[PDB]
């Protein structure tokens, strides 16, 4: 800690201006520690206002800040510790255990800031992640090293969707995962922590295949903003140095936008459209750019996004929409229809779905599905006024297949045993292609609608028909 | 620190020169910055409120804002002939 | 050792600059260093910091000059000497940027060694004069049958591509480039279009995929990719189309032709917004700066088909504006729509309905039309325009008891629409555009069942190659269909249709 | 008239004072008295504290001026009118700012340049003479304006020197070279 | 409201039109959600109210078709009748 | 193979701190006097070449 | 000579510090010496303290603060003359026709004040055109503002050309085509077209003078192009007596240009962004466009409706100045009817019985009534069947469809474009033509005879020829 001592000059919020003395210059993005009964209050230097008077953003609370309070300068971006005991413990923004499993093993420390790898470095994705969720697999197949994006409602099983992913994909792949919570509830935290202790992904004796960095919304906006950057560096340690692929998970990135929006305003920087940061685009962009499939390690982000008032053309979701490789929308309506998952199939679209890429059969089947659903959707309006009473036998059959497909999508989840109490199903990729193919061919047009409802694979569709048949 | 209507160098030069009176700032003013069809005048301490003033710019204006040491007239006329 | 060589490079830097104007940062916050000094600074000077960061000087205020850093704040700090390079922004322009991916500065982000270029020329330079500009007698073919006929495009022509977010927005652009491989192979340099793709916004991973696709189709050997990625700074993003245009001027000035695709200018706008708000420059409609219009207009008028005294050359342009909800009313779209001469408007319903390209003909327009259209292709697609117009109207009368006339329209219309669908990344030759459309126009294929259209199409092409690739080559070389060619073509179509 | 504008910050005050006292040709005298009263003011700790502080009222500010003219008698009544102006405008915190600026205007009018040979350590008299020679030899000092250079020691420049004057610098700081070296060997 | 919606573990939207419609106290059950919460009611009450949501959701869909004035099949009118009661 | 490559990178960063150690050595040495003087006279020569 | 040093260049808003008491006035024109020749900055504020805030007409492409400025001393003085006819002139009053230094005798300031109440002529006059449709259903006005609607592609440009031709026949007056926000493609086309259609004949006589203001030109210069054009027009009106017809392009881009200048000047943007001085600027422009004792300017303006919203402040403000609106329809041009004018959407405020004649008013009213009834009649005549027509109803349908054909008359300009040499019909003969057809005297004349010919006399001949 350099003998640059500053005395606070203005407590006006999280923004705290410090007055370092003459002949001693700070540097942007430093870390100030202020001795307090709050340990060290950490201030990230974010502007220089000259005359050795900085304007810095607080991480921790500014209550009881004494005017002219000595501020040590620890310099540079805050450096957390990283190791492999990062795995299996919850870690706050300033890099300290929240599960109180003692300090994370500090083999290395790294700064929370890091810079995106160069264009040259990038190695492009071209592999297919499997989710075991049939709708997801057919109509928006995910790709390893991807940038999956879970746009969705108010924790409308947003968490549940992720829980299923962790249950299937995370456990399955040997690589690490990092579960990062930006401004999320301690109720949710306790459930997730407990749940992932239960699923054993978190092993509190022995290594965990997940790490946690839970930043919660009671924390001041500054801490909420810069929790993400910390998480990225942990992934980088895994990605680069451990070499291991990271199935990253972050929650919720609208909260990342909101946190940033607040400190834009507080920094005095005029906020752009719908009150977002003036630097909204570039801040999102830097975050997104850091996350990529690198030769050292392929990073597969799954990023929760909360669509404020279910409007995704609001600039913050819409801007993020570009950066995401494999967008997914989880809608209330489909949930309400009783279809789990709540995914809106038309709107959920992954970049890879190209004909050769997913294979001609998969593509052709999916094209037929898309048409079947789109036809059904067109016919819903017709049914609305005209009724289904003068629209073709063929149209009726297409509609019948669509109702069946609609409830074929209804597939339970193991992590909605908590909810529904119905154990989930994992259906092989080949099997899903086959099962959709059969339906379209009309092979299963003698199978009851409810014998597609809340079932898995082809065997199950037939089996629940047999159950009803009996 | 902050702008003041005594920052204007000619006004300021007179004040330094120990000149600061003599009806210049009572029954007359001298115009400062002007444009937007409003003028900021220095002096006019004997001005009435909503007075008609006649400028030596061939135009007359109605005093609107009587401000400490400056008056912001509103020009009833074009700024072409005003400097 | 790797260390010894790296030091050897540093060792060769020891020149001292008696800097005529030096400045020292007073305060740097928000990437807006406010520097004391630099009195001899020319507007938009390139300035080099102690950090080595480069900047431009948008605000020249009397006591301090508020430099805008092209770099990042992480390596910038207060008090820093700010050397004045003393040269307003210039970028290399020249021949050897073909098949080269460069960032805005002109540094290769593909890193395929130093740029080959003939000069470094300023990028704030103006657009060709009225008298230095003469009509577009040249068509250009994208290899997309509908685009080339319904919305025929020319050279030195600017036409918008306003459409739904990344729903093969990039795909439409790439398709042109692939047909330009054919034309590039073609010797005449009005047919050697040295394409420039300006990836604005688009992240390095996305552009890496573009790069890979381009390398796969060997398109790099005339392509230039000016890349301003998401990580790349907003000043770089702001000056990125201006910079790109300058590269184009070398070709245009050389009398050659080229095509510059600004994709997407909407993200350029956001960068200008970011800059302006941070410079306290006045915000404007939709919180975009007021003179964002002034920028776009300058850029888009540089593109143009020059006068024949001006060496008969051009810079074709095809700006891409991404409409987030199809909001043409949005301030940046409205402005661009006026400036541009044409629009292509892709529709989401069509995308969902598997029509990919998802182009909606109604909201697609070309305002130069047949001046830049192949004569052969004009002949066999006047009918097509009228037919499709009827099909659109009678598509909504597809919903019980319906006249035979209405049904004929539906049969012809559905089949035509299906015929104009094209699988992504399949370009075509004009000599094969003309036959297929001729058939559809004459309703030969409108007789053929809808399901059988696709198989017929490919078969027809092979059949045409077998029966008369003399006809195809003749169509290609003559470019104008004689009555005898239309006769012969009809015969071939009849013969094929019968099988 | 100002021989070179110093953009505001009560340097508009310095300018006004300068042109007024330049036409009364009492600039050296003004400067000397201003410096002299400032020196003894600085060496009074209540006007090396509360003069800075904005504690003083209107009435208390007026009474501070009265005490100041006890401290020295005469020498440019334009700088005594300046005291009134500054007290009334309540800017006494930027009083020395004006003084420095008035000095710059004065010695620029006289034709004297200031400069500095910021260095890591004190430099030889041989070095001083050589630099004085060098600057006069170079067109940078073409003469008609004097040369003054103040070598200052800043250990921050870890070695070498930087000469600065006229916004003309030659910077051989080793610290910067070391930085670039470090950077390439962290590549 | 946007800020609060995120914080809270449920939303209990109430609708004024439905107050007038005669559900007074009113509720807007389409927008009444519990983001987290899903069990914390009586065990008995969990068993009984299982398809109450489904019936109502179906009632909502059916009612929309019904409001145009288009003729309704008996299956829809089972839903409509069940929903109304 | 991965740690083998990593050790080479780690070595470059090790050698970076060894350069820093050598920086302190230069600044300890009367290279601090003599090479600063060398810079002084070099700057004089440079400034004379202006 | 007044001089000042540039002391800021924040954007293109350049503050110049001038030696005291040699401070320009607002609306003066400054020329800042540059390797671009000069950059013309116009003083739009006095910021006081011997500094100004100025706007640019010629963009700033590297500027060292402190450059010497020279003050012309007043609003830019643009060349005027009868020698300035057929010269393409950029904003700064300099040749871009590249026919070298503009042939001119005098130059005159661009800012000028509208003629007095006294100099406004107390009585309105009616201008005439060969276009019958215009003279009947939206009578052309001598002095007036007639705001054009319907984009190029209907032959908007050809309509504009037609007007130039008509002005030459009608008076032998002049015109000035001012293009604000003009595409460089469109500019090329227009110049070539004007040369081709001989309204400009470089070797020959060139009546119309061109002022082209491209979108690449600074927003300030976009605002000032119109005022320059007006000065030229006023030289014609005031110093040659001659009536003028002044085309303006998009008045959206006039507004937009003004909006930018407001924002740059820092002035608070009034509703829908548009400058708080929007109305007054239009007022100056359109009160300098008036009928003086000497002559009268008349103005055709082009209104590119913003978002097709007529509720936006700018269209409403425009409509206040407008006396007539000409509403071209592309449907009408698609009926092969050139004129392409939409007859029932073309309306003028001068159409009153006193103004245009009681007979003419009644004839016009009848033609309006005929057409109005025809459209409505065709609605249910088409649906119900054409055999449901009464004798009265088919009289109206027949009359209308015959009139619709009678409206089509080739234009001299559209000699090339239709392929048929022009037809112009004078005002007296316009009234006469509709009277006879209304009185069904010439309702023994068929539809195709009426097609593509001028007045009543012409279609007597054409009826015989059509049959033959």
């Amino acid at each position: 800690s350099t003998p640059i001592t500053g005395k606070v000059t203005a407590v006006i919020g999280a923004i705290v201006d410090v007055h370092f003395e003459q002949s001693e210059l700070p540097a942007i993005l430093n870390a100030l520690e202020i001795k307090t009964p709050q340990g060290k209050l950490v201030l990230e230097v974010a502007q220089h206002l000259g005359e050795n008077t900085v304007r810095t953003i607080a991480m921790d609370g500014t209550e009881g800040l004494v005017r002219g309070e000595k501020v040590l300068d620890t310099g540079g971006p805050i450096s957390v510790p990283v190791g492999r005991e990062t795995l299996g413990r919850i870690i706050n923004v300033i890099g300290e255990p929240i599960d109180e499993r003692g300090p994370i093993k500090s083999k290395l420390r790294k700064p929370i800031h890091a810079d995106p790898p160069s264009f040259a470095e990038q190695s492009t994705s071209a592999e297919i992640l499997e989710t075991g969720i049939k709708v997801v697999d057919l109509l928006a197949p995910y790709a390893r090293g991807g940038k999956i994006g879970l746009f969705g409602g108010a924790g409308v099983g947003k968490t549940v969707f992720i829980q299923e992913l962790i249950n299937n994909i995370a456990k399955a792949h040997g690589g690490f995962s990092v579960f990062t919570g930006v401004g999320e509830r301690t109720r949710e935290g306790n459930d997730l922590y407990r749940e992932m202790k239960e699923t054993g992904v978190i092993n509190l004796e022995g290594e965990s295949k997940v790490a946690l960095v839970f930043g919660q919304m009671n924390e001041p906006p500054g801490a909420r903003a810069r929790v993400a950057l910390t998480g990225l560096t942990i992934a980088e340690y895994f990605r680069d140095e451990e070499g291991q692929d990271v199935l990253l998970f972050i929650d919720n990135i609208f909260r990342f936008t909101q946190a940033g929006s607040e400190v834009s305003a507080l920094l005095g920087r005029i906020p752009s459209a719908v009150g977002y940061q003036p630097t909204l685009a570039t801040d999102m962009g830097l975050l997104q750019e850091r996350i990529t499939t690198t030769k050292k390690g392929s990073v597969t982000s799954v990023q929760a996004v909360y669509v404020p008032a279910d409007d995704l053309t609001d600039p913050a979701p819409a801007t993020t929409f570009a950066h995401l490789d494999a967008t997914t929308v989880l809608s209330r309506g489909i949930s309400e229809l009783g279809i789990y998952p709540a995914v809106d199939p038309l709107d959920s679209k992954s970049r890879l779905l190209d004909a050769a890429v997913v294979g001609q059969e998969h593509y052709d089947v999916a094209s037929k599905v898309q048409e079947t659903l789109q036809t059904y959707k067109s016919l819903q309006d017709i049914i609305a006024i005209l009724g289904m009473d003068e629209l073709s036998e063929q149209d009726k059959l297409t509609v019948e297949r669509a109702r069946k497909i609609q409830r074929f999508l209804s597939q339970p989840f193991a992590v909605a045993e908590v909810f529904t109490g119905i154990p989930g199903k994992l259906v092989r990729l080949k099997d899903t292609v086959a099962s959709f193919k059969a339906v379209l061919e009309g092979k299963y047009d003698n199978i009851p609608e409810h014998a597609f409802y809340m079932v898995g694979g082809i065997e199950d569709v037939v089996a629940k028909a047999e159950k009803l048949a009996a | 620190t902050k702008a003041q209507p005594t920052e204007v160098s000619s006004i300021l030069e007179e004040r330094i020169k120990g000149v600061s009176d003599e009806a210049n700032l009572n029954e007359t003013g001298r115009v400062l910055a002007v444009g937007d069809g409003i003028a900021r005048v220095f002096g006019l301490n004997n001005i009435q409120a909503e007075e008609l003033v006649e400028f030596s710019s061939g135009v007359k204006g109605m005093a609107l804002n009587l401000e400490p040491g400056q008056v912001g007239i509103v020009l009833f006329g074009s700024d072409r002939l005003v400097k | 050792e790797v260390s010894s060589i790296l030091e050897e490079r540093i060792k060769g830097v020891s020149d001292e600059a008696n800097l005529n104007e030096t400045g020292r940062v007073l305060a740097v916050g928000d990437g807006i260093a406010r520097v004391f000094g630099l009195n001899n600074i020319q507007a938009e000077e390139l300035v080099e910091f102690s950090s080595g960061v480069k900047g431009m000087a948008l605000n020249l205020e009397p006591g301090q000059v508020g430099i805008v850093l092209f770099g990042s704040d992480r390596l910038v700090k207060e008090g820093e000497l700010v050397k004045r390079t003393g040269n307003i922004v210039d970028v290399p322009v020249g021949p050897g940027l073909l098949g080269r991916v460069v960032d805005a500065l002109g540094n290769p982000i593909d890193g395929k060694g130093p740029i080959d270029a003939a000069g470094r020329s300023r990028a704030q330079v103006k657009a060709p004069g009225i008298l230095p500009r003469r009509s577009v007698h040249e068509p250009v073919q994208t290899g997309l049958k509908a685009v080339d006929a319904l919305v025929p495009i020319g050279r030195g022509q600017r036409e918008l591509i306003i459409g739904d977010r990344q729903t093969g927005k990039t795909a439409v652009a790439l398709d042109t480039i692939l047909n330009q491989k054919r034309w590039n192979n073609g010797s005449d340099e009005s047919k050697k279009l040295y394409c420039v793709y300006v990836a604005v916004g688009q992240k390095r991973s996305t552009v890496a995929q573009l790069v890979q696709t381009l390398e796969q189709h060997d398109a790099m050997k005339y392509s230039i990719i000016v890349a301003a990625t998401a990580s790349e700074a907003a000043p770089l993003q702001y000056l990125a189309p201006f910079t790109a245009a300058s590269i184009g001027e070398w070709f245009r000035d050389n009398g050659k032709h080229a095509l510059i695709v600004y994709d997407d200018l909407s993200k350029q706008a956001v960068a200008y917004r970011q800059l302006s708000l941070l410079l306290r420059r006045p915000p404007g409609r939709e919180a975009y700066p007021g003179d964002v219009f002034y920028l776009h207009s300058r850029l888009l008028e540089r593109a143009a088909k020059l006068s024949e005294k001006e060496g008969s050359g051009s810079l074709t342009a095809l700006p891409v504006i991404e409409t987030q909800g199809g909001d043409v009313s949005a301030y940046i779209p409205t402005n661009v729509i006026s400036i541009t001469d044409g629009q292509i408007f892709l529709e989401a319903e069509l995308f969902y309905k598997g029509i990919r390209p998802a182009i909606n003909v109604g909201l697609s327009v070309s305002r130069v039309g047949s001046a830049a259209q192949v004569k052969a292709l004009k002949q066999v697609a006047g009918s097509l325009k009228l037919f499709l117009a009827q099909y659109r109207e009678v598509a909504a009368f597809a919903q019980s008891d319906l006249d035979a006339s209405t049904k004929q329209t539906l049969v012809r219309g559905e089949r035509l629409t299906q015929l104009l669908k094209q699988n992504q990344y399949s370009p075509l030759a004009t000599e094969e555009q003309v036959p297929l459309i001729y058939a559809g126009v004459n309703g030969h294929l409108d007789g053929i069942e809808l399901s059988r259209i696709g198989e017929f199409e490919s078969s027809f092409l092979s059949y045409l190659k077998s029966n008369h690739n003399e006809l195809l080559t003749e169509i290609r070389e003559k470019g104008e269909l004689s009555k005898e060619l239309l006769a012969s073509l009809k015969s071939a179509t009849e013969s094929f249709v019968a099988t | 008239p100002p021989p070179v504008r110093l953009f505001g910050v009560e340097g508009t005050y310095a300018t006004a004072l300068y042109q007024a006292a330049a036409k009364n040709s009492s600039i050296d005298a003004a400067f000397q008295s201003l410096q002299k009263v400032e020196s003894t003011v600085k060496k009074n700790p209540k006007l090396g504290h509360l003069l800075l502080n904005p504690a003083l009222s209107l009435k208390d500010r007026n009474s501070v001026i009265d005490a100041i003219v006890e401290t020295h008698k005469n020498l440019d009544g334009y700088v005594v009118n300046l005291l009134k102006v500054l007290s009334e405008n309540n800017r006494l915190g930027c009083f020395e700012k004006i003084a420095s600026d008035f000095g710059v205007l004065n010695d620029a009018h006289n034709g004297l340049l200031k400069g500095t040979v910021t260095s890591a350590e004190p430099l030889d008299p041989k070095s001083f003479k050589r630099i004085e020679k060098a600057l006069s030899a170079s067109k940078l000092v073409g003469q008609g304006k004097s040369l003054k250079l103040e070598n200052v020691v800043k250990p921050e420049i870890k070695g070498g020197l930087i000469v600065e004057l006229g916004d003309k610098t030659v910077d051989l700081s080793i610290s910067t070279k070391i930085q670039k070296l470090n950077k390439v060997l962290e590549d | 409201p946007t800020n609060v919606i995120s914080i809270t573990d449920g939303q209990i939207f109430l609708e004024a039109e439905l107050f007038y419609k005669g559900i007074r106290p009113a509720i807007n059950v389409g927008l009444s959600v519990s983001r987290v919460g899903s069990a914390a009611q009586v065990k008995a009450l969990k068993q009984v109210a299982g398809s109450l949501k489904l019936f109502l959701a179906q009632y909502r869909e059916v009612a929309a078709f019904a409001q145009f004035g288009s003729d309704l099949d008996a299956s829809t009118k089972q839903t409509l009748v069940r929903g109304e009661r | 193979v991965r740690y083998e490559a990593s050790l080479r990178q780690l070595e470059q960063r090790q050698l970076a701190k060894s350069v820093i150690s050598r920086v302190q050595s230069e600044l300890g040495n009367p290279k601090f006097q003599e090479k600063v003087l060398q810079q002084s006279i070099s700057e004089i020569e440079q400034l004379l070449s202006k």
